[PDB]
């Protein structure tokens, strides 16, 4: 088409949408041309969206209490901390609302979402006694949407579903949008007076109640989910350098992975 | 344009013809190609010749130039005399007359010369083993291939080293001194890599050995020579590159 | 035959055709050509591949060739940087930018390595020169070819380093670096030889040349690289020899 | 121009069609009106949007906007 | 078409192929177009080509020599000295092969010739009883290709001719190209070695033999001959300053002229 210009040619828009088209530089557009043999022979699939991915499920977060309200519709990451100091651990991260999914890391590159989502729970301790798992819609009003263990004993005739972890072993939850807007705000701030009535998520909540003493909750998109305008790469560090000891004080970071858990 | 261009654009108003861009520069220039480089001036230019220019004619060559046609790819097909090895009356059932690993064998001057300039390449091999033993000789000879050998389990290389039994299994030609003259095999390319790496040389698609079968057997010592003529066909070639084709 | 036979002929009965051989040789035998090696077989042979054997598929190599393909002659039409020259305020008319000789000039490894195997080669020749002055700076230069410059008679060769008015009446174009950013000329090949001899080097067919016609001028000392790009066309290939191309 | 241009003249030629003026200058220039301003530009511009742009849908604010319109002589009446 | 232009535009092809047409300073073509009543009414003849002139005749260089071997396509022209210092010839000429002619002095114009060319011979002396003069076809490959007395007394079957000095009076000869090239170089080097074998000239010569002690020879193209390539001007002195005497010393230059030769 032309390797160069006198002005601005490569348009952001114009290049995704097709109407600037790159010469290659062989001169033959042939040897940038989709060619499909490789997925078929080599992978077995190919993936043309994000919109498949975060509809995987990855682990969020670890709870220790029994009875415990969860922020559904949260989609905030870690704070991180850095340091070659000697004798102290290279990375700390300390979460709010749980550790990067590919819901929630997928998220941090748009603004906005709108649709429902999944939970997905495993016990720490399948009690065959009482081996009932309760996931509830918590809507109080007064709630802040933090994560909190359950001190209400009057929030009756809510919405409820029941798993049991020892016929089954996971609990799998969806979750509607019931949003009070067309259009949510990823990681939108919480606040102290805020309380549960905010119109920039799900005014929705769960309220999660089991006899195991630890359970790990994931979750995922529901078919009608959705992110919206890419803004680009969020603020983030190297998974594999989290096993950073080179100071002398061992590693001590450690996501909420299925073995971290289960084992101790 | 007589300037053999594979390819030629004025620019001047590539500009005007944008979307997005409203108002676009009028700017002379012209953007031409020869082979794999693409020049784009940013002025006018002159192309001159002589005057009433007339390239070479094409009779005028013929007292030199062969009516043959040679590329690179006929280049890569030329036969070539790869080796002789002995075998003698002394050596037994399995001993090695040789192991070539390709493309390895077949890098003489003459093909690393034409395959300079590429990152890689792959075709199919023939390899021709020749024995010239005279009526009152008899004896038998496994030309066999193995794939990727430097890559291969230490059991299988060493099975084929052990016993003869291993190399009759693998793609193989047997060769009767007393019947036959030569004997050829062709191997087609197999790799985990689509072409081999001229670059880093990593790994060998193939090998080639010949094996006694039966011992050179004869009333008294005697020992004759096993030649080797091999080719590649059915070549594909790989990218241009300024990568050095590694020794 | 499936073992890229140029030709084959099985010539058991070749004997019983002759008219002046009468009861000829029945002889088992076959005679048959790879490129540029003819193999004269007197006894039977073997020829043998894989079982169901399939040659590598194309669509394997996509990730690594080349949709454009590259011959020899594609590589010698490639075109070169050969040389960046200076050229400054204090030159006056007439002085040599510089002076290259053909083939010589473009004689890089790339080259050589491409011509290695032939006698000689014959081609047109296009040579750019590029010069990138800035608005405020003006000059002149003639880009010029002349002939067989090693035979050429002195008086010749001295009058071009004389006077540039005897470059102006060769073959040439003239670049003003105010208004042009390059400009080429092409010479076709013109010579008693019908092809440039790579193993005796027996004579350069031209040279082509770069003299200032018009000083650089500026308001204080100044200087610029005068770049020179070229390559071969309308190529003629001599024939296969195993002479060195000489250094 | 989905800059909801009122008008929009690319002026570059345009001093080639005055009939006193002979050669004229061929000046890579566009004029534009929005609304009460028009821009005289004397050189390229580019004009972008978001990839796959689209206005808001009208449908999303009935639950805010009055089924009744009001321009300035509807307040004043 | 247009007086001026920025940026180059006479080149020097486009003119001479008719692609380029200046303009006439005076606005009309016809001013400088050809008008063929000037050659009719005062010439007689227009010449056209340098192909035309060169198949005259003109002289090359005298021998002094009754047997002699003669570079036939040596083009070479004398090497010449100038000087304005009192009592020292203005201008001397030393040949090699012989003095300008049409021929080589057109020749000097181009790089390469091929075609064959004619020999003239004049005699000092038309010697009634051995009137004969002989000229042949001279290919020892161990000959310079330079003058040279002959001293071969072995040359047997050899192409000769024969013309009369006293019959006729001037001897005429026609050469054949007999090149091993199709593409001679004018004026090419000759060396010490070189013997007359090289590629870059017919690698035939001329025996000349008569009883005349001295013979004047001249030479032009024949019907097939052409020059190629053109170079320009070649290196050259003017002709008429060649009776320059200023310095006080008699001009002693003297070109091979029929009366220079025929007069002492």
């Amino acid at each position: 088409v032309g390797f160069a210009s006198a002005g601005t040619r490569d348009i952001r828009s114009s290049y995704v949408e097709g109407k600037f088209i790159p010469q290659d530089i062989t001169g033959m557009s042939r040897n940038h041309e989709l060619d499909e043999q490789p997925s078929q022979e080599c992978i077995g699939e190919r993936i043309l969206s994000f919109s498949e991915l975060i509809k995987r499920n990855s682990w969020r977060y670890v709870s220790d209490e029994k009875s415990l309200i969860y922020p559904a519709y949260a989609f905030d990451n870690p704070a991180a901390m850095y340091t070659a100091a000697d004798k102290l651990p290279v990375w700390t991260l300390t979460p709010r609302s749980g550790f990067p999914t590919l819901l929630t890391s997928i998220g941090a590159m748009y603004a906005f979402y709108r649709g429902g989502i999944r939970l997905k729970i495993v016990p720490g301790v399948a009690d065959q006694p009482k081996p009932l798992v309760e996931v509830a819609l918590f809507t109080m009003q007064d709630q802040g949407y933090i994560i909190k263990a359950n001190d209400y004993s009057t929030d009756f005739c809510s919405s409820n579903i029941y798993e049991n972890f020892v016929t089954k072993g996971i609990a799998e939850v969806q979750t509607p949008y019931y949003s009070r807007v067309n259009t949510s705000v990823v990681s939108a701030p919480v606040l102290y007076n805020a309380g549960n009535i905010s119109p920039l998520m799900p005014n929705v909540m769960y309220k999660i109640t089991s006899n195991s003493s630890n359970i790990l909750l994931g979750h995922s998109a529901a078919d009608d989910f959705r992110f919206g305008f890419l803004l680009g790469a969020p603020l983030a560090i190297s998974a594999t350098a989290l096993r950073d000891n080179f100071t002398g004080s061992s590693a001590t970071v450690s996501l909420p992975t299925f073995s971290n858990f289960y084992l101790s | 344009k007589q300037m053999n261009v594979n390819s030629s654009q004025d620019t001047t108003f590539e500009q005007r013809s944008q979307e997005k861009v409203q108002a676009g520069e009028i700017n002379e220039s012209i953007e031409f190609r020869n082979q794999i480089t693409t020049f784009v001036h940013d002025n006018p230019i002159i192309t001159e010749q002589l005057i009433g220019d007339s390239p070479q004619p094409s009779g005028d060559v013929r007292s030199v130039s062969d009516a043959r046609t040679h590329s690179i790819i006929d280049f890569l097909e030329r036969p070539q005399f790869i080796g002789s090895f002995l075998w003698n009356t002394s050596d037994i059932e399995n001993k090695e007359i040789f192991s070539l690993k390709l493309p390895d064998a077949l890098m003489s001057p003459m093909i690393r010369e034409k395959l300079s300039g590429f990152t890689s390449f792959s075709a199919s091999t023939v390899f021709h083993i020749q024995v010239n033993a005279h009526p009152f000789q008899c004896g038998r000879l496994v030309l066999a291939a193995v794939p990727v050998p430097d890559i291969l389990p230490l059991h299988r290389l060493n099975m084929l080293s052990f016993d003869v039994s291993n190399v009759i299994t693998l793609p193989h030609v047997q060769l009767d001194i007393s019947k036959e003259t030569e004997v050829l095999l062709k191997i087609p390319y197999v790799s985990p890599f689509v072409q081999y790496d001229l670059v880093t040389k990593f790994t060998p698609w193939a090998a080639f050995l010949a094996h006694v079968y039966a011992p050179l057997n004869t009333p008294s010592a005697a020992s004759l020579q096993v030649n080797v003529f091999a080719h590649f066909e059915d070549i594909k070639l790989g990218f241009p590159t300024s990568a050095i084709v590694a020794q």
